[PDB]
RNA sequence: UGUUAUGGCGUGCCUAUUGAAGCAUGAGCCGGCGACUUAGACCUGACGUGCGAGCUUAAGUUGAAAAACGGAGGCGGAGC
RNA sequence: AACCGAACCUGGAGAUAGCUAGUUCUCCCCGAAAUGUAUUGAGGUACAGCCUCGGAUGUUGACCAUGUCCUGUAGAGCAC
RNA sequence: GCGAGAGCUAACUUCCGUAGCCGAGAGGGAAACAACCCAGACCAUCAGCUAAGGUCCCUAAAUGAUCGCUCAGUGGUUAA
RNA sequence: GAGUGACGAUGCGCCGAAAAUGAUCGGGGCUCAAGUGAUCUACCGAAGCUAUGGAUUCAACUCGCGAAGCGAGUUGUCUGGUAGGGGAGCGUUCAGUCCGCGGAGAAGCCAUACCGGAAGGAGUGGUGGAGCCGACUGAAGUGCGGAUGCCGGCAUGAGU
RNA sequence: AUCAACGGAUAAAAGUUACCCCGGGGAUAACAGGCUGAUCUCCCCCGAGAGUCCAUAUCGGCGGGGAGGUUUGGCACCUCGAUGUCGGCUCGUCGCAUCCUGGGGCUGAAGAAGGUCCCAAGGGUUGGGCUGUUCGCCCAUUAAAGCGGCACGCGAGCUG
């Protein structure tokens, strides 16, 4: 559920799970895992940030 | 504790069907039905869009339209009760090769049975504009 | 000689069962550091392939 | 969460795996993961320099469940009790 | 706490068996009844206690709101 | 005397039953076998093997390396 | 599975050898599916990483990147 | 007027290719690859590994005690299981002992969201209307879903 | 001591049961199904030779490759606390490897009548004599008087 609901949001900013997870990862610093679902279902400002900085960690 | 949802929405999705390839129309249709990007994002219930589709009888078929494309669709107690029609020969019911290519690609239950009321296919392009009194958020395939 | 054990020992024959055991690996993930004597470096090329080996 | 927090919560109390800080106010520091602070959103390491700040409120006992085990034609049946402990903690930080 | 919608998951129980949801056996349901015991101065072992290089009584006898006596005999004690 | 290749009733009698069924509270630790040889034996049984608990011993057990000996399969070959 | 006999170089066949699983083994995969593949379940969690297997929709995850092949729905019924 | 004919190798494909209830690769659908050869990463994915909390088994190490040993307490390790073996216990009747309770309400019955790791145990309330709980120790006709089990009551077929 | 049934039951011992009885077994046969496919049925390959001449209009030695699952079997997997067993009748439906009828190609097709192969399962596919018969033989017709599957389809439907 929590996966459906981040590759839900990843693709409303362009992405995905496998390639949003991979920046937040590359991105070590970001370590959300558990929570993140939330984000992208309540804050979506909030979510956007996570998405434009696993974008930076990948390309 | 995770987030549940309203229903305060309902949105409409008018989707051309114009060359594309019919399995990938479909499959851009079906998650939007379900639940793609999902509103609150939840199962239990259908968060899913209303999608329109137009132009249905100048959709897209590869090598076989002709051959291959067979609808069987076997009547009462099969006393030879075998009916079967090609692709082709859905110049009859146009509407009826995407809807059932799209309920294919739908859960099957109680709530799957429930979402093929979402579904409402047209072969026109000015004349489907029917059940067009509502939104009319046209979203392109790919 | 850094040695970690990455396959299970099921359906796996008794000896390399009874190797995996001289080795003191128990579970999957087990990783220990390793003696360079021929028996020792003998023990670790019988189970090999359920082993991942450093250096 | 995994134990111990992070994220821009308020000032709820909480109810977490055991703590070992016995008794009232054993006061603890968590090292925070992401903030909402004053709508202001960070994460990670730089959310690191800020903290959150809890109460240890209460120790106790999760609603008893019981562990049921069976298997067919085996004559096995397995009936033990469970309760988890649990230590409650106000939250009042940066 | 009760109830309810929808989603996911999900092959009664026992027996017998290489293999049981099995279209193999049994069983309508509930209540009650319903299956490893007792004996012997028997044999052999674990635990335990009392005396201990020794230990012990049987039938009986006398007292019985109760136990004492009774050494006939039995077992260690030498084997081949 | 409503079921006769040897009536009915009571008893011996809880006949025998290597066969079928059934065998009831809970949690914990270990955990098999379906093999070998014999059997008027072959769906039964004796001894071993395999399990478990107690005692003793306490590295003798396991894997792998080295050293040594044993061996006629795979392949090959046509000297029998 | 591998190594043989029997058998038609048949059998979900039979009888040995040898390894592993089921028997007594739950969980993932293989649609479904004792045995195959991955992996051996002390309990709790609305945490994380991986195996075999996967990532169009049903259904978790790239309708991924690059150079090619096939146009028969071959893929997704065998030979001379 | 510019290349063209034959033996062979190989990759993917073609024909050869007919069975009985209705079809299909699980399906939808797929060549505008969702097929297929090769290389490369990223994600999913189990009761495996990991995080945190707790319990058990064996062990070594501390100690409460007149000693072994039993309790506690770390750390390590263990914990799928049929026949079977080993350990610790729950419950029922009767008994001896002690502490009690009861017509201002005993047993039994009924309801319940409480406790214990399990067998189980308590609180409160309701019924009942005269006996009974707890603790230690002893003894058993001591625990049932099965036996085409026995006795009894009541269902189904059926308003047939 | 051919106690040789050779770890040797007594010194001493054959048959029969359709009059049969009990305890069991799907650990084990007969029916059906399942797996297999030797045999069975069909189809394809090669082309010796027959066809006055010409391998292929028809025919196809010796030999080779398949398909089917209707035969006889093999095997013994569910069923022995019961899956009624041949034929008929009644009732159907389905495969096509098509008996008729429809469309074609080749012919050793002048025509008419054929032969043979391909496509085709819509409907049709007679009544008697003999035998329990399925089958088969005969009589008399027909466009034709097809071969198979469905527990050798059908007994809580009938016969026996
Ligand atoms: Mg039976
Ligand atoms: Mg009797
Ligand atoms: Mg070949
Ligand atoms: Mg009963
Ligand atoms: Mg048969
Ligand atoms: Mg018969
Ligand atoms: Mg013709």
């Amino acid at each position: 559920l929590w996966i459906q609901r981040i590759n839900a949001g990843a693709r409303l900013h362009g992405m995905n799970y496998s390639t949003f997870i991979n920046g937040l990862k590359r991105a070590n610093i970001d370590l959300n895992r558990k929570v993140l679902a939330d984000i992208a279902a309540r804050e979506p400002e909030a979510f956007k940030a996570l998405v434009d900085a696993s974008r930076n960690a990948r390309q | 504790k995770t987030y549940i949802p309203k229903n305060d929405e309902q949105n409409w999705v008018v989707v051309d069907a114009s060359g594309v390839p019919l399995g990938r129309l479909a499959t851009l249709i079906a998650s939007r039905i379900r639940g793609k990007h999902r509103p609150d994002f939840t199962p239990n219930m259908i968060q899913g869009d209303f999608v329109v589709v137009i132009n249905a009888a100048q959709v897209a078929l590869t090598g076989k339209k002709l051959d291959d494309k067979v609808y069987t669709r076997y009547t009462g107690y099969q006393g030879g009760l075998k009916t079967e029609t090609a692709r082709e020969a859905l110049s009859k019911h146009p509407e009826r090769v995407i809807e059932h290519a799209v309920f294919g690609m739908l859960p099957k239950g109680r709530q799957g049975r429930a979402m093929h009321t979402r579904l409402k296919v047209y072969a026109g392009e000015t004349h489907p504009h029917s059940a067009q009194k509502p939104q009319v958020l046209k979203t392109q395939p790919l | 000689m850094k040695i970690k054990l990455v396959r299970s020992v099921i359906g796996r024959p008794g000896n390399q069962v009874k190797t995996v055991q001289a080795l003191g690996l128990r579970k999957i993930g087990d990783s220990r550091e390793v003696s360079d004597t021929p028996a020792v470096r003998g023990m670790v090329k019988t189970v090999k392939h359920l082993l991942e080996v450093q250096e | 969460i995994q134990t111990g927090g992070k994220q821009y919560r308020v000032s709820e109390g909480d109810v977490i795996r055991v703590e070992s800080l016995q008794g009232e106010a054993g006061d603890k520091v968590e090292l925070k993961a992401l903030f909402v602070g004053g709508e202001q959103t960070v994460f990670g390491e730089d959310a690191g320099k800020y903290t959150v700040q809890a109460e240890v409120v209460e120790h106790g006992r999760g609603k008893k469940i019981y562990i049921r085990k069976y298997k067919s034609g085996v004559q096995y049946r397995r009936r033990t009790g469970h309760r988890q402990n649990f230590t409650a903690i106000k939250i009042l930080g940066i």
